[PDB]
């Protein structure tokens, strides 16, 4: 059984896609995550309505906005 | 939530608060608690796309708040020394 | 308070049944997946997960995901 | 959540109660009744209808003191109320025959707000 | 104890986003997550779908009323 | 420490370098400003805030603001 906390640590340093509750998606390397599940992404790409809207660089995503996170590949 | 201590020092300040649902509240703060529940007096409240409603007092749940527009002359540096 | 909600969850975990999650902030998309883990917030780790888009009768394959519990409106078996 | 059901006086956690309170949702006065401000819920039972309304405090987005036309409590629910046969926000008022109760209901509501 | 009086009763639940289900209350926890059995989704279409035994999270329930 | 190496280091570096952040808020609003202070919930005191939205771009200036952290969606370390 693989729990949310171990799963998230296992994504650390890896490319991820974070889908927000509001529908936008963010693709980047997961630099770090904290106990609240705030996330820091690098090389961040923002997608809106399925299309790339911009390259954002380094971003902080506040925990309560996340719908899901998954590894790319 | 340590910054809430900052708001707790705002008694008697006139502010505008934007709520997450787009309601604007203008009024004078009578108090703010550690959960950011915010109490005001002499209030004008404007629901999104409605005319303003007048209230003698208002208490807002902390989690409904988006932000406070603070007075231009508020001494941030001073209020922020804990 | 006879049946405990987590009992359903442990049951889904135990049985590897495919579940579908209705989401809090949107109604046109649901998530489905097999629960492999969870926490006391009902944050779930789902295996073989998908977005299910009802208007277009379409699906998006997500592989393994962690779904945040505060998005869960309703959890049903499918 | 909001529960629609007969609302009896609570056995536990009641801060304040008053009779002859009209509940208004939007433009519509639902009826006259008794309000119960309790630790877990704000609730109101109509004298003339079988079921009242009971509201968890987390759903009362804000509340305050207004007049409509007489000194009254105002409160806002974060959603639209569909109360079948009866009535993204809903403006509500509690309108007492006795305006002396308004200041007291306001304080009691604020005390409960702080508990949740 | 508030929901206790609703145990084993048929309920109508209005959920966020204009969603509506009906079913028998079989259980709850301190957070008002509910277990509803024989759950029926009332689609905006007017169609009803049997969704079985479900868990509903307390924060998503806008309105709850008994059908009994 | 957690402020230095964790996700909040984005804000830490903004306060220390006195550089502006761009904050995506709910409802397609964005805030461009300087972070005077923040806490572990991302509550912030901001200054010289440009608030931006679309309806066609619209903007307005707010000199001093307190932003409740759970209003924040994303914070960019570099605006533009």
């Amino acid at each position: 059984p693989l729990n949310p906390k171990p799963f998230l640590n296992g994504l650390t340093g890896k490319p991820v896609m974070v889908k927000l509750k509001w529908g936008m998606e963010y693709k980047g390397y997961l630099v770090s995550v904290d106990g609240y599940m705030n996330m820091q992404l690098a090389n961040t790409e923002e997608y809106i309505d399925g299309a790339l809207s911009g390259h954002l660089g380094e971003v902080l995503i506040r925990c309560n906005n996340v719908l899901y996170i998954r590894g790319v590949e | 939530m340590k910054l809430v201590r900052f708001l707790m020092k705002l008694s008697h300040e006139t502010v505008t608060i934007e709520l997450k649902n787009g309601t604007q509240v203008h009024g004078t703060i009578t108090g703010v608690d550690v959960s950011m529940n915010t109490h005001l007096k002499a209030v004008k409240m404007t629901l999104k796309n409605r005319e303003p409603v007048q209230l003698e007092t208002l208490s807002i749940r902390g989690n409904n708040i988006r932000y406070f527009i603070l007075p231009d002359s508020l001494p941030l540096d001073t209020l922020l020394v804990d | 308070v006879m049946v405990q909600p987590i009992n359903l969850i442990f049951r889904y975990l135990q049985n590897r049944s495919r579940i579908q999650v209705w989401l809090y902030e949107q109604v046109n998309m649901r998530i489905e997946g097999c629960i492999i883990g969870f926490d006391e917030y009902m944050n779930l780790v789902l295996d073989d997960a998908e977005e299910i888009h009802s208007k277009t009768k379409s699906r998006k394959q997500l592989g393994r995901i962690m779904l945040k519990g505060d998005n869960i409106t309703l959890l049903q078996s499918v | 959540m909001v529960l629609i059901m007969h609302v009896s006086p609570p056995e536990h956690g009641l801060l304040y109660t008053a009779n002859n309170i009209k509940l208004k949702l939007g433009d519509k006065v639902v009826g006259e009744g008794t309000v119960y401000i309790a630790q877990n819920t704000l609730s109101w039972q109509p004298t003339e209808l079988a079921e009242g309304i009971s509201i968890e405090w987390k759903q009362v987005s804000l509340h305050g003191i207004s007049s409509n036309p007489r000194k009254c409590i105002y409160f806002m629910l974060d959603h639209k109320v569909e109360w079948n046969g009866v009535y993204e926000v809903t403006e509500c008022w509690l309108m007492p025959e006795d305006i002396a109760t308004v200041d007291t209901m306001y304080s009691a509501m604020t005390t409960c707000q702080a508990l949740h | 104890p508030e929901l206790k009086k609703f145990m084993d009763k048929k309920l109508s639940l209005k959920l966020n986003g204009g969603r509506h289900v009906q079913g028998i209350l079989r259980g709850f926890d301190p957070f008002m997550n509910l277990v509803i059995d024989e759950c029926v989704e009332m689609a905006t279409s007017g169609q009803q779908n049997n969704i079985g035994m479900v868990v509903i999270r307390g924060n998503s329930i806008i309105m709850l009323e008994a059908l009994e | 420490e957690e402020f230095n190496t964790g996700p909040l280091s984005v804000l830490t570096q903004s306060v220390k370098n006195n550089t502006q952040v761009l904050i995506n808020c709910r409802n397609n609003k964005k805030l461009l400003g300087r972070v005077k202070a923040f806490d572990r919930h991302c509550n912030m005191v901001l200054e010289n805030v440009k608030e931006m939205w679309t309806e066609v771009n619209k903007d307005r200036y707010i000199s001093k603001m307190f932003l409740r952290g759970d209003s924040v969606i994303v914070v960019l370390r570099n605006p533009l």
